[PDB]
């Protein structure tokens, strides 16, 4: 479907975020998606990694209880030695790619900190009967 | 009092090796036809990205690598299954042929006679074909009998320069530089993303390359390294220049049964006079050609150096000749006429085994084609070396050359969909 | 069990000598060694761990490095506060277990 | 911070016995602790151990005669040995377990970045 | 992740429950997804069916309406038939190994009985609008 | 020279084989240990 895809990093990150789903949209399928084992079974094995990957995503969106929707509030704050901007100068000064590289160094702690979502899900189990 | 927010379907990227998939064209045993890629055709799938200038380099492109590995695969797949001609490699009796033959072709032909084996596992019978010189060794015998094994290539398989297009996988993306002049290297402003690349011809060529691209608008020169003399230098036209190839001697071939279920391909008589194989170039647009170079090699080596051209020496056919493949036969022709100059006919001769990449043998054995063959292709660059005035011969280089020169534009990278960034949103 | 063991058993040394002592596995531990040390009538005191991560509160002079059953300790210029008996521990195995310790003299 | 902890003390064989630390200024509920045991020449034993979910961990060379509990509305830890010998004369340590380097859940990192002063315990005739 | 695992089993269900997510995010990555068609097309059969045997299990938690977090209420009824022990004696005393031999014999049962988010999805439609 | 314990163990044996060029054999020697040669 590249009616639109890519082209949204040439934007800032506030406006790329309007159009999320014009990349989820072009992630499940290749050409051979689309259509003597020697050289074919190349075919296979793209397909089958394809979907390793894809899953592996959904996974971690699973587990941290960020599965559905484009956009995921976690109640967990954002420290102040991960960068020392203005909410706004980043959504609309930075892009995308610039953002990926200028956090790169704290991307497990995050993903460490989004391990909360077990003990909130302890605390609902126990005060909603 | 920022919050951390995730966000799915991010659209950034980092570069990454993966395997592309090829693309057919539709519209039947041309190789290419068996292992096909599956038709593709309304795909311009092409975005323009603003701004995001990224950085390409075609001598590290790992999707040369790629064809290379491919298309060397899919060759011995399509001719694995063929004949294995062990009864070949015997003994041989030679004469010369005595027909009506030019001085230019003296000593280029003879007759050979030989103990072939049959159907029936009791009895021998005697067989005859003319051969070329220079598959045949005075001990005579076939020159590749004591080193490896020689089949033939099955006759109905026809491997012919068919475009094939390349697309990426799901989590894969192509980006391509419009860069204008874009020299191989650095930073390229202007980029698109494609689902898909162009078709690019498979064509197996030395010194000259042929049926491919041509640049834009100026004679494009460009090299891993400008002031080594010990790497090669790709040069693109942006005019094409037709090359004339014929090969005359109106022939036939004999079938001759072998074994059970097995046929050997003769070369019978030549039917009228006996003149050798060459090519045609315009010598105009030679000389024009290699003026655009100068000046442009100027560029980098003084527009008061004197350059020359010279000829291709070097030890062999696979490194001196120009290979061509017209007809299914191999040519090997001379273009020391070609390279001869300071700031038109050139003879040729053919080969029925081929090595190809070397490796032990492969010796597809190109069959006898009958009847005359004539080819015309498009010049569209040339591969130079420098001896460092200045003096510049034709080059060398692996197939990986030959695709490298159209594949620059293309590099491909790995969509990263999911990451952070602080909200003022709290679950 | 992962039995450990150190070399020497006591190392005789200088002040602002550049130092080591080592520290060894009878079986593979991967990287997961780590190094303390310990003064008469002292508690004990971390100063690496994971086989050459730093630590706050150790000083910059203290380092080392090893893998599999192979560690080394080292100090870049010893100072007088620096006598101590150093131990290696090792967490790759449960029980976990550590070595003898190595005897640190200062003259 | 530190691990405060209780005086020493001299028992019979056979003898009973309970230890104790308190958190000053941290609180246990955020740490897996451990107790180690450092006899006469020698090195530090590992004891005991419980997490922070109140999962427990022991060596063979004491399971069934020493047990270890926290209490961390008071911010202290206990262990209780039964039948103690004249060969389990030591220093008693609690220990704070390091940060690990990646979540575990209640499973410890064995090793420590917090240790307490020492509490000896002599057991003769 | 081996920082922790199978270790939960040590103890209680009720303190296994508090890490669930330590198994989790331990499915989907063998050591082949960490990284001649002999041999080799082993590995591609098996990284396939570890796909295989995940979706199932999410497939049938959609099934139930119990598709994101990891733990679900139902809204059915738990049969006096299916054991006979004080809701925290199992939760304090018993272990999940001990606790899935005790009512294996329920297994098709119970499941069978979680059909019935489908009637509650018809009365939510009704009642909607 | 061959010791006592190795009577018997060695055999030096000739044979007609084949060459590279199918019209001709050759006359080739190899030295053979005797648990793999048989008497007929
Ligand atoms: C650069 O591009 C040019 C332009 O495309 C390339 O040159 C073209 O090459 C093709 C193929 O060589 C050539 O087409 C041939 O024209 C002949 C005119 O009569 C045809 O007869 C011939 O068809 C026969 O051979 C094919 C080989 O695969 C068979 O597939 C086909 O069915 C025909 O063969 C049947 O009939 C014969 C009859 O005796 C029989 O014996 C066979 O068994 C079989 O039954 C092709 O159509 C173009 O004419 C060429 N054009 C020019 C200008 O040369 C050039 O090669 C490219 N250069 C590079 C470097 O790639
Ligand atoms: C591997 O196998 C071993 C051996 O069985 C298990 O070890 C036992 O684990 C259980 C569960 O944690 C332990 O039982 C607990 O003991 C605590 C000790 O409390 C003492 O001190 C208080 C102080 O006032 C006294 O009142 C009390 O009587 C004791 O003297 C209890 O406090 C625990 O109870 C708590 O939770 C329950 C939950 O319903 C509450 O109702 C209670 O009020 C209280 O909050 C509990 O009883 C047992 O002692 C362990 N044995 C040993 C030797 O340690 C391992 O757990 C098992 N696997 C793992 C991984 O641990
Ligand atoms: C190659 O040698 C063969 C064998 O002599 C030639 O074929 C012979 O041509 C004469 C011409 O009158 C015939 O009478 C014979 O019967 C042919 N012999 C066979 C076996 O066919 C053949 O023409 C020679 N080819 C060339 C190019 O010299
Ligand atoms: C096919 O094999 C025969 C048999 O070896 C070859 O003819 C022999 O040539 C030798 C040469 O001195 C003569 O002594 C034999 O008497 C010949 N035999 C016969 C039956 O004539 C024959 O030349 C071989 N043919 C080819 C084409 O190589
Ligand atoms: C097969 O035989 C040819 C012919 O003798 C060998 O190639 C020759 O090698 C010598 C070596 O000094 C060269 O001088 C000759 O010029 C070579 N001949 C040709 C035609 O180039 C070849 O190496 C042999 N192959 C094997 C595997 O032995
Ligand atoms: C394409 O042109 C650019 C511009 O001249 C070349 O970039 C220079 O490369 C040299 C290589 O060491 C650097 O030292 C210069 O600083 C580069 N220039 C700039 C402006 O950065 C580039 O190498 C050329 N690429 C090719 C393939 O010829
Ligand atoms: C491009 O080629 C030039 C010429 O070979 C390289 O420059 C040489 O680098 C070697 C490295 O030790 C020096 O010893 C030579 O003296 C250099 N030659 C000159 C004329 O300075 C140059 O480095 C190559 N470019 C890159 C990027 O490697
Ligand atoms: C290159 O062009 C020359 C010139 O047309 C071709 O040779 C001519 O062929 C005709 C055919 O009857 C002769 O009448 C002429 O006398 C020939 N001229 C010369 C100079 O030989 C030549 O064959 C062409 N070559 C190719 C590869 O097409
Ligand atoms: C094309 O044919 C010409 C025929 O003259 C070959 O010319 C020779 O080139 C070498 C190169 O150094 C000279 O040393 C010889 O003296 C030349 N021969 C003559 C008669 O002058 C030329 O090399 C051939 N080129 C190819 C690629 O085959
Ligand atoms: C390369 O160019 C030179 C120069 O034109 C050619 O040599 C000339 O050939 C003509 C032919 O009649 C002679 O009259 C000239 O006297 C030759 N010049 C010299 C300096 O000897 C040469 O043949 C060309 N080479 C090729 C391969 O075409
Ligand atoms: C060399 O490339 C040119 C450019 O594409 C080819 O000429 C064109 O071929 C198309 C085919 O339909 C025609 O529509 C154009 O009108 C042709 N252009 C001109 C200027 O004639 C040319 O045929 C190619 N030559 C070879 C030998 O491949
Ligand atoms: C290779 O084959 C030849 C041919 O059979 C063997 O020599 C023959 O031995 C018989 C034995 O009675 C003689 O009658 C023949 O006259 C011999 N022929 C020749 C040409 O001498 C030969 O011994 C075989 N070689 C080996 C090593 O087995
Ligand atoms: C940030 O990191 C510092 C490091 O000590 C930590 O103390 C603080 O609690 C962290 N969290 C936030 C939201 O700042
Ligand atoms: C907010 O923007 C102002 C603009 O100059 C800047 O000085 C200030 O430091 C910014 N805050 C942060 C967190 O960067
Ligand atoms: C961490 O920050 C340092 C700073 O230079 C950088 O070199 C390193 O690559 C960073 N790590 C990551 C994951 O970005
Ligand atoms: C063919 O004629 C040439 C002329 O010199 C000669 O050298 C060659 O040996 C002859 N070949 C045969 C097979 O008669
Ligand atoms: C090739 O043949 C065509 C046929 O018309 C001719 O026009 C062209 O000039 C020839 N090319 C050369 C280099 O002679
Ligand atoms: C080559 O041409 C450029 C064009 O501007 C000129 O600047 C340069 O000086 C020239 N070099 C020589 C050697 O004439
Ligand atoms: C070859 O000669 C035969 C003889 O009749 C003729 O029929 C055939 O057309 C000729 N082929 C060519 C390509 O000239
Ligand atoms: C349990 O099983 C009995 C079997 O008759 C059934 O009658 C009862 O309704 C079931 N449900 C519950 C929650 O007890
Ligand atoms: C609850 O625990 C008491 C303790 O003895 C037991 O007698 C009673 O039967 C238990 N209830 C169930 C359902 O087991
Ligand atoms: C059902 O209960 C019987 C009781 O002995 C047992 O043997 C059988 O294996 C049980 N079935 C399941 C699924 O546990």
């Amino acid at each position: 479907v590249f009616l639109g895809f890519l082209g949204a990093a040439g934007s800032t990150m506030g406006a790329a975020s309007m159009t999320l789903t014009v990349q989820a949209r072009n992630l499940l399928s290749g050409i051979v998606q689309q259509q003597l084992t020697v050289w074919g079974i190349k075919q296979l094995q793209a397909r089958v990694l394809a979907v390793e990957r894809y899953l592996r995503d959904q996974q971690l969106l699973g587990i941290w209880g960020c599965s559905g929707k484009l956009i995921c509030c976690t109640n967990v704050p954002w420290n102040s030695s991960w960068s020392n901007r203005n909410l706004s100068e980043i959504w609309d000064n930075m892009t995308w790619l610039q953002w990926d590289k200028e956090i790169s160094n704290y991307t497990q702690i995050i993903y460490g900190l989004l391990e909360e979502s077990q003990n909130q899900q302890e605390k609902n189990e126990q005060d909603l009967l | 009092n920022l919050w951390v927010t995730v966000y799915y379907g991010v659209p950034v990227w980092k570069d990454a090796e993966t395997t592309l998939f090829c693309a057919s064209d539709a519209k039947k045993h041309n190789v290419w036809a068996t292992h096909a890629c599956v038709p593709t055709d309304p795909n311009p799938q092409e975005i323009h990205l603003e701004n995001v200038t990224e950085e390409f380099n075609m001598w590290k492109n790992n999707m040369v690598e790629q064809m290379h590995t491919d298309i060397i695969s899919l060759w011995d797949q399509s001719l694995k299954p063929c004949v294995k001609l062990t009864p070949l490699c015997v003994t041989l009796q030679c004469t010369n042929v005595t027909n009506n033959i030019t001085d230019d072709m003296r000593g280029e032909l003879k007759n050979c006679s030989f103990n072939m084996t049959t159907e029936l596992r009791d009895k021998k019978q005697k067989v005859y074909s003319l051969f070329y010189r220079l598959d045949v060794v005075q001990i005579y015998r076939l020159i590749n009998c004591n080193t490896s094994a020689i089949t033939q290539a099955c006759p109905k398989v026809s491997f012919e320069p068919i475009p094939i297009h390349y697309c990426a996988p799901a989590g894969f993306a192509i980006l391509k530089c419009k860069d204008k002049k874009f020299n191989g290297t650095g930073p390229c402003p202007s980029v698109s993303t494609v689902q898909c690349t162009h078709g690019i011809k498979p064509v197996v060529s030395t010194q000259l390359l042929l049926n491919g691209s041509l640049a834009e608008e100026e004679v494009m020169i460009r090299s891993e390294n400008i002031t080594n003399n010990a790497k090669n230098i790709l040069v693109q036209f942006n005019t094409p220049v037709q090359i004339n190839c014929t090969r005359p001697n109106n022939n036939t071939r004999k079938s001759i049964r072998i074994g059970p279920g097995q046929w050997f391909y003769a070369t019978g008589d030549i039917i009228g006079d006996i003149r050798q194989a060459h090519c045609n170039v315009s010598k105009a647009t030679w000389n024009e050609t290699l003026g655009k170079v100068v000046k442009q090699l100027r560029k980098h080596f003084g527009n008061n150096t004197i350059i020359r051209f010279a000829n291709s020496s070097g030890g062999d056919l696979e490194v001196t000749t120009h290979s061509f493949n017209c007809g299914g036969e191999f040519f090997y022709c001379n273009t020391s006429g070609l390279f001869n100059s300071t700031w038109i006919t050139l003879p040729c001769r053919i080969k029925q085994i081929i090595n190809m990449w070397q490796r032990i043998g492969q010796a597809m054995y190109a069959p006898p084609i009958q009847g005359v063959i004539r080819c015309v292709s498009n010049i569209t660059g040339l591969i130079l070396t420098r001896d460092g005035t200045e003096t510049f011969r034709p080059g060398g280089g692996d197939m990986r050359d030959n695709w490298r020169s159209e594949l620059y534009k293309y590099k491909v990278v790995k969509i990263e969909p999911l990451g952070v960034a602080p909200t003022r949103c709290k679950r | 069990d992962v039995v450990m063991t150190q070399s020497p058993g006591f190392r005789s040394v200088t002040l602002k000598e550049k130092v080591s002592i080592t520290c060894q596995a009878s079986q593979t531990i991967g990287t997961n060694l780590h190094w303390y040390q310990q003064k008469p009538g002292q508690s004990p005191k971390l100063l690496i761990k994971y086989s050459s991560q730093s630590i706050s509160g150790v000083p910059s002079r203290f380092s080392g490095s090893g893998s599999g059953t192979d560690f080394t300790l080292t100090i870049n210029s010893l100072e007088a506060d620096d006598a101590a008996t150093y131990y290696c521990q090792q967490t790759n195995s449960f029980p976990c277990t550590f070595g003898p310790g190595t005897k640190v003299e200062i003259k | 911070v530190q691990l405060v902890q209780s005086g020493g003390a001299l028992v019979q064989p056979g003898a009973s016995l309970r230890l104790s630390c308190a958190a000053s200024e941290f609180s246990f509920s955020t740490h897996d602790m451990h107790w180690v045991r450092q006899a006469p020449g020698k090195g530090l034993e590992w004891v005991s151990g419980i997490n922070i979910h109140g999962g427990t961990y022991y060596p063979d060379s004491v399971k069934g005669r020493f047990t270890i509990s926290r209490d961390s509305a008071k911010n202290s830890l206990y262990l209780q040995m039964s039948s103690l010998r004249d060969g389990d004369t030591a220093v008693y340590f609690c220990a704070r377990g390091g940060k690990p380097i990646y979540y575990s859940g209640g499973y410890p990192s064995w090793y420590f970045d917090l240790w307490g002063p020492g509490t000896p315990i002599t057991i003769s005739s």
